[PDB]
RNA sequence: GGCUAAUCCCCCAUGUGGACCCGCCCCUUGGGGUGUGUCCAAAGGGCUUUGCCCGCUUCCGGAUGGGCCCGCGUCCCAUCAGCUAGUUGGUGGGGUAAUGGCCCACCAAGGCGACGACGGGUAGCCGGUCUGAGAGGAUGGCCGGCCACAGGGGCACUGAGACACGGGCCCCACUCCUACGGGAGGCAGCAGUUAGGAAUCUUCCGCAAUGGGCGCAAGCCUGACGGAGCGACGCCGCUUGGAGGAAGAAGCCCUUCGGGGUGUAAACUCCUGAACCCGGGACGAAACCCCCGACGAGGGGACUGACGGUACCGGGGUAAUAGCGCCGGCCAACUCCGUGCCAGCAGCCGCGGUAAUACGGAGGGCGCGAGCGUUACCCGGAUUCACUGGGCGUAAAGGGCGUGUAGGCGGCCUGGGGCGUCCCAUGUGAAAGACCACGGCUCAACCGUGGGGGAGCGUGGGAUACGCUCAGGCUAGACG
């Protein structure tokens, strides 16, 4: 079985981005597709969309990338340069409202699922909630 | 480690052990000499060292090291331990005071007064 | 306010007298992950009308006797063994680690 | 050396050798009231419990038997006199009691 | 009791102008003036390149010895400026401008540093309306500090604001030069000071 | 029985009184109930004695016993006055 | 053995009221009301003696203070794995202010344990304190809160309250008295003695303040306390001068013998005036008390100091203690001489067996400065027990392999619950400390006033993403 699921999903982003591929089919939930619509507001992933694979569901995540580059390793710069979970089975990580990180001095983000849906710090704290902190994207 | 791991049985406190048993923790430790003796030193060097064996008020049987040039110290004289091992005799893990209850200061000595204990000289 | 727990009746054989299991999560101090102790609580039946495998809640309470401060304020669900022979499983297990 | 507070001490004994005779009374009279309601001897037994209550009441009156230890003493008294009596009861005096 | 001796041979050591010796440190005779090394056997041998430790003291001991403090009041002052709100480097230097002595030297009441401890200490300074004999004593903004009249009449004072007629004071300062008034307008800035001092190296020399 | 007293909180030579309502039982300068003024003798401020009459009057009307320093200074607020 | 008083004790009466058995009602564990029956009260003293004051009795309530109970938290060893006979529960009883195996009799055979029982080791706990970027580690002296003990062990009496430090009984050890039969003791109260130890103070002053006990008050008591003394033990402030003064005295040091250094440092010129002398000289102190008004409010008035003639103010006035560590690298500061694997230094690396910047002295220098070093201990660095924050192919570390128990972990969709989770309100989080601001001692140390913050837990309300749970559904995992 498959153990972690949004950390399943985490990954196979972070390896396809790290190999620079076009896009990566992760299976499909909605809490993922949340977790997605994060990334594609804050402009991590060219976005993403609904797929069937052999009949079963599954999310088409399409990445983006920085621009080609000069001298030896021409690869462009990364835009998910650092992914991360942080609440996983086994230890769960549950911040108030006041314990909300500022990601990277608020270049990056931490998704937090909270009584009030899926939000990003920013948004949290605008709207004064805390809850699972999920992942750290920077 | 896992998490649960962590919990089940979790870190275990690293404990010191005192390189120091001259006893109660004290700072020092009097006591009564039973050998004034010269020693050889280990491998390296090569000199003479002046060391005493010394029962204690802690009931404790040690070999302390006798800084200075010369030293007043006889067989049944009593004297205070400091603390502090010399590296290259291995046994003794004790210093001696010098200038207090029978151990008189370096004669002589002008640089360091302070340890060594010898009072200060005039200038005529 | 009184505390009131809920608990799983695990053991019926003393007379007005029931032993109750009542579990309880929290994080832990510094590994912060969620764990899961319990403890056996004496409850006060006076009708014997709990018997084993119900599921109650009990009441802190004026002092029975010794080690009983309780009092078995309702039922909640009646009759999950389940709980009851995880109890009895675990307890089984102590025949074996000792020589 | 030689405190007065001594003094204390001395009174100290007087008063225990108080204290302890109208306790003594006390339950000397209450037996002998329990003995007659066993016997069913209701007119007696009931003179002599009211007897003991006022030997009660006057021991709470001082440092002796004071707060509810004597309405202990007089509820215990009244009620195992009343139980006892239920023997072919008949409550003759009718007094100490309410009917 | 602070420092007490020869003063110019730390003009010498430090390398640099530190006046503390009032005049004399301007008429060529500082000592700084064709015997710039410092002092000592070793004074005009080559200099060996110093650690970064030995720049950070050299700094800090440049800027205690130039206001004449000890390590103890130094260091308990740093820390004071280190726990307030704002840079400690300029905070710092404000406090210690702040200083009694200091501002009694920077009115023109003193030639010098040391002479400035000493007429606070003899009680010839007021501090609105009252004597203060301490040199760690802190000045306020809007303080007035002026001359006892008992020591109007000292020819050492008499002299000293003769020569300040016409010079000019502190921006963060003012003074009656006839009536020896004067007035601690606001802390001193960075700017405002001419240290030839880095508090940056002060500051990481405290870091250890 | 509670009282209204002073607690010495000042330092050597330079006295402060916190006017306190406490078990007389207790230590003077131990744990009270509630802290109902202070007290300079020296009087170096503008005001060197703060009150709270009401309090003062509530616990009075309980049962407190003043001292008669403590009294004076309750007095000398007005608890007592009563035109 | 005899006499005698009372706010000592007893009996009767009065029953506001209260207590108790039984009945009823409302509440719901023994809370409140009610009916009859039974039982229960008391003390006088003082004056300005016709009125008031100090008291006394029963009761309801308030307040403060405590008793008992419960959730949760509270060190090490598993080379401590089984523990348990009042032990677990019941009925009745005893005891208490009060629940309870708290104790007792009878009945049942239970209770606890790997979620650390039992055993052993160590240890008063906390507010806080030290350290640390923080998490955390360590500690709990002093001040504040709670606990426990009063030579060791047990026991009760008196009382609202003790199982009572300066109360009692008994056993035990010790010291003293002893007519040998028997007695008296209990500083872990303030000083002080002695022993032990590296080491820790005066057999001080005082009731003037603050607080306590008794008293109508006057007042008495108070080694609580307020002060003083001793000790650089800590913190803070201060002095040992300031300015002028030679391309630069002697001495000492090095030298390439030309000189360089100690160095404006000294001498010396002038000025200020630590100490000490002289005089004035406190705040802390206003009530209690007196008197007017009714011993109230209010108004006004007067007695009251240990510190101490000290602090402080005014006047006069002398240039008037410097020491300690270090100078091979870490680590800031270098040369000469002397010693030659000796004598010695040493935190680690390491120096010294003939030029030693590492030994010893000198000169000079660096660091601090009435201190400076040393030892011991705690944290730190140490991300070296790694939650933050580490690892296990060859460096320490994958268990010889499996089966599987407890436990840990759990695919997709919908819904109910709202236990975790999150939010709001509120209660609590004493004071001191910490933080911030203002202020009081000439400043600070110190202290006051005010403000802010705060994890946790209680209660009420709300949110439902995730975790959980319950119900239903699916087939991608699993099995067939
Ligand atoms: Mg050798
Ligand atoms: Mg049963
Ligand atoms: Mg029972
Ligand atoms: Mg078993
Ligand atoms: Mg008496
Ligand atoms: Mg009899
Ligand atoms: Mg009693
Ligand atoms: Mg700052
Ligand atoms: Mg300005
Ligand atoms: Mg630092
Ligand atoms: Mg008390
Ligand atoms: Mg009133
Ligand atoms: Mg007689
Ligand atoms: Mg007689
Ligand atoms: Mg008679
Ligand atoms: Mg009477
Ligand atoms: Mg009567
Ligand atoms: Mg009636
Ligand atoms: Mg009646
Ligand atoms: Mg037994
Ligand atoms: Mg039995
Ligand atoms: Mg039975
Ligand atoms: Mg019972
Ligand atoms: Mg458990
Ligand atoms: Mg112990
Ligand atoms: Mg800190
Ligand atoms: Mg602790
Ligand atoms: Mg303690
Ligand atoms: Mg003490
Ligand atoms: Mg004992
Ligand atoms: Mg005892
Ligand atoms: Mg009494
Ligand atoms: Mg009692
Ligand atoms: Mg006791
Ligand atoms: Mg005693
Ligand atoms: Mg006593
Ligand atoms: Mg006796
Ligand atoms: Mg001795
Ligand atoms: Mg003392
Ligand atoms: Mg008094
Ligand atoms: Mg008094
Ligand atoms: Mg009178
Ligand atoms: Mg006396
Ligand atoms: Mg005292
Ligand atoms: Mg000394
Ligand atoms: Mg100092
Ligand atoms: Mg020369
Ligand atoms: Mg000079
Ligand atoms: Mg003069
Ligand atoms: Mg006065
Ligand atoms: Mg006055
Ligand atoms: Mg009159
Ligand atoms: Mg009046
Ligand atoms: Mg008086
Ligand atoms: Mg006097
Ligand atoms: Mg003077
Ligand atoms: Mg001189
Ligand atoms: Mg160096
Ligand atoms: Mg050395
Ligand atoms: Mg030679
Ligand atoms: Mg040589
Ligand atoms: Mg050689
Ligand atoms: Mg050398
Ligand atoms: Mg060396
Ligand atoms: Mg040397
Ligand atoms: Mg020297
Ligand atoms: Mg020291
Ligand atoms: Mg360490
Ligand atoms: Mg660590
Ligand atoms: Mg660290
Ligand atoms: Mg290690
Ligand atoms: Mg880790
Ligand atoms: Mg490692
Ligand atoms: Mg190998
Ligand atoms: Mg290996
Ligand atoms: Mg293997
Ligand atoms: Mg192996
Ligand atoms: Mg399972
Ligand atoms: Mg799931
Ligand atoms: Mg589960
Ligand atoms: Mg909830
Ligand atoms: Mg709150
Ligand atoms: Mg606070
Ligand atoms: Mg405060
Ligand atoms: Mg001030
Ligand atoms: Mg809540
Ligand atoms: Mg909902
Ligand atoms: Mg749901
Ligand atoms: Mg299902
Ligand atoms: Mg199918
Ligand atoms: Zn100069």
């Amino acid at each position: 079985m498959l153990t972690d699921p949004i950390a399943d999903m985490l990954t196979r982003i972070r390896n396809a981005t790290r190999v620079y591929k076009e896009s990566t089919d992760v299976p499909a939930s909605r809490f993922k597709e949340e977790i997605l619509r994060i990334l594609a507001r804050e402009g991590f992933i060219k976005g993403y969309e609904r797929v069937d694979v052999d009949g079963k569901p599954y999310l088409r995540v399409y990445l983006k990338y920085g621009p080609r580059r000069q001298g030896p390793d021409p690869r462009p710069e990364q835009v998910i340069h650092h992914i991360r979970r942080i609440s996983k089975p086994g230890r769960r990580v549950y911040v108030g409202v006041k314990e909300i990180p500022r990601v990277r001095r608020g270049l990056g983000i931490a998704i937090l699922s909270t009584s009030k849906g899926v939000l990003t710090d920013r948004e949290a704290r605008k709207l004064g909630v805390g809850g699972e902190l999920i992942c750290e994207v920077w | 480690p896992t998490i649960n791991q962590l919990v089940r049985k979790g870190r275990e406190k690293v404990r010191k052990k005192s390189k120091v048993p001259a006893l109660k923790g004290a700072p020092f430790r009097r006591g009564v000499c039973t050998v004034v003796r010269t020693v050889t030193p280990k491998k390296p060097n090569s000199a003479l060292r002046k060391v005493a064996k010394v029962r204690l008020t802690s009931g404790y049987e040690v070999t302390a090291y006798i800084p200075g040039e010369g030293h007043n110290l006889q067989e049944h004289s009593v004297v205070l331990i400091r603390g502090g091992r010399v590296k290259d005799l291995p046994g003794v893990r004790y210093h001696i005071v010098r200038g207090v209850y029978d151990a008189a200061g370096v004669k002589d000595r002008k640089k360091s007064r302070s340890k060594y204990g010898t009072k200060k000289p005039k200038e005529a | 306010p009184k505390k009131v727990l809920t608990g799983v009746v695990v053991s019926d054989k003393m007379q007005k007298t029931v032993t109750v299991l009542v579990e309880r999560q929290f994080p832990h101090p510094l590994y912060g992950k969620v764990i899961k102790r319990s403890k056996k609580y004496l409850a006060h039946d006076p009708e014997e009308k709990y018997k084993l495998g119900d599921v109650v809640e009990i009441i802190e309470s004026r002092p029975i006797s010794k080690r009983k401060r309780f009092r078995v304020l309702r039922l909640v669900e009646s009759g999950r063994m389940d709980l009851v022979e995880k109890y009895l499983i675990r307890r089984q297990n102590y025949q074996s680690l000792s020589k | 050396r030689n405190l007065s507070a001594l003094k204390r001490h001395r009174q100290s004994l007087k008063r225990r050798l108080r204290n302890k005779a109208k306790k003594s009374a006390i339950k000397t009279l209450s037996k002998k009231a329990i003995q007659l309601a066993q016997e069913g001897k209701a007119e007696e037994a009931l003179k002599i419990m009211r007897k003991a209550e006022s030997l009660i009441d006057k021991a709470a009156k001082g440092s002796t038997l004071h707060k509810n230890a004597a309405a202990r003493r007089k509820s215990r008294l009244m009620r195992k006199v009343r139980q006892l009596l239920e023997a072919a009861g008949a409550p003759l005096i009718g007094g100490g009691l309410s009917a | 009791g602070r420092y007490i001796g020869p003063v110019c041979r730390l003009c010498r050591r430090e390398g640099v102008k530190l006046y503390l010796k009032g005049e004399r440190c301007y008429s060529p005779k500082c000592a700084m003036e064709r015997r710039p090394y410092p002092p000592g056997q070793h004074g005009q041998k080559r200099a060996r390149r110093p650690s970064d430790y030995a720049v950070r003291l050299r700094e800090k001991q440049k800027l205690r010895r130039i206001y004449g403090i000890s390590e103890r009041q130094f260091r308990n002052l740093f820390e004071e400026a280190s726990k307030k709100k704002g840079v400690t480097g300029s905070v710092f230097l404000g406090l210690l401008e702040s200083r009694l002595d200091n501002v009694v030297y920077r009115l023109g009441f003193a030639v010098s540093r040391r002479q400035a401890r000493q007429l606070v200490r003899h009680g010839h300074i007021t501090v609105n309306g009252r004597r203060v004999d301490l040199p760690s004593y802190r000045v306020r903004p809007g303080d007035e500090i002026a001359v006892a009249e008992k020591s109007r009449n000292l020819e050492l004072i008499r002299q000293n604001l003769e020569a300040m007629k016409g010079r000019k004071v502190g921006p963060w300062l003012s003074l009656d030069v006839e009536g020896m008034k004067g007035k601690f307008l606001r802390l001193p800035d960075r700017e405002d000071l001419a240290l030839p001092v880095n508090e940056q190296l002060v500051i990481e020399f405290y870091s250890r | 029985m509670v009282k209204i007293r002073l607690a010495r909180f000042g330092s050597k030579h330079n006295p402060h009184y916190r006017i306190v309502v406490t078990d007389a039982r207790r230590k003077r300068d131990g744990k009270y109930i509630e802290k109902i003024g202070y007290y300079d003798p020296r009087k170096t401020t503008p005001d060197w004695l703060k009150v709270d009459v009401e309090r003062a009057r509530y616990w009075l009307s309980v049962g407190a016993q003043p001292t008669d320093t403590a009294r004076r200074l309750l007095r000398q607020a007005g608890v007592f006055r009563q035109e």
